[PDB]
């Protein structure tokens, strides 16, 4: 419990594949 | 004089993971069977990721793994050893409809730390590629830790969008069966 994580949604993830 | 970081810095992630590649040599030693490399950032990711092959179209036999830095894909590991993994077992016919797109959505739970706190009991993931069936699973470090466990396992489930209604289960490494078979059973559900 308490820790800035580094989250990321698919979404996200999915619109770099290429970008 | 300071550059906006959203417009030249890769977006980091939580962790450094290294994928590692397993070629079936039915002689050799398992672990004589090697790093592919390593990255912690999205742009990374993706750089390995789109040249390397699709699970799907490797050899039977060969295994993808991706781990967290300095953990290695093997039960002997240190974090490992106490640990175990929810299986995905899937039939012949998936490899064309589901084996692909599922090992990827696995690739994104682990990068993109999709189990909240309960991602750092995740130390990785193994697709094994398989004339008999395909199989993946997601590795975490202690099997008593039922609380992360279980709701890593339901998430997982959740995420690869299977049908609800099947059944997956989770077994411990120490328990994996050492004599023909010796029922290797399950120590959770979801
Ligand atoms: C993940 N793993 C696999 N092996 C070896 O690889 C064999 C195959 O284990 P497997 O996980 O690759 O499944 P496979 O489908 O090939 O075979 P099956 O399910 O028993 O039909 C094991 O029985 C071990 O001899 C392993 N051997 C060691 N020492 N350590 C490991 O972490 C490890």
């Amino acid at each position: 419990p308490g820790g800035t994580r580094i989250i990321y949604d698919r979404k996200f993830l999915l619109d770099r594949r290429n970008s | 004089e300071v550059a906006n970081p959203e417009h030249y810095i890769k977006h980091p992630l939580q962790n450094r993971w290294a994928l590692w590649f397993f070629k079936n040599d039915k002689s050799k030693t398992w672990q004589a069977n090697r790093l592919i490399s390593k990255f912690d950032t999205v742009e990374d990711f993706w750089a390995l990721y789109n040249h390397i092959q699709l699970s799907s179209n490797l050899m039977p036999g060969c295994d993808y793994s991706l781990f967290k830095d300095g953990i290695e894909p093997m039960w002997e590991d240190e974090k490992n050893k106490r640990g175990g993994r929810w299986l995905i077992t899937l039939n012949k016919q998936q490899r064309r409809s589901d084996l692909d797109r599922f090992w990827l959505e696995t690739l994104l739970c682990l990068i993109g730390e999709s189990f909240d706190d309960y991602s750092d009991d995740v130390c990785g993931a193994v697709v094994n590629v398989r004339a008999k069936g395909d199989k993946i699973a997601i590795w975490t470090t202690e099997c008593e830790n039922r609380e992360a466990v279980t709701h890593i396992g339901r998430v997982y489930k959740e995420r690869l969008g299977l049908p609800p209604k099947i059944v997956i289960g989770y077994q411990s490494h120490a328990d994996t069966a050492t004599k023909s078979g010796s029922t290797t059973k399950n120590r959770f559900v979801v």
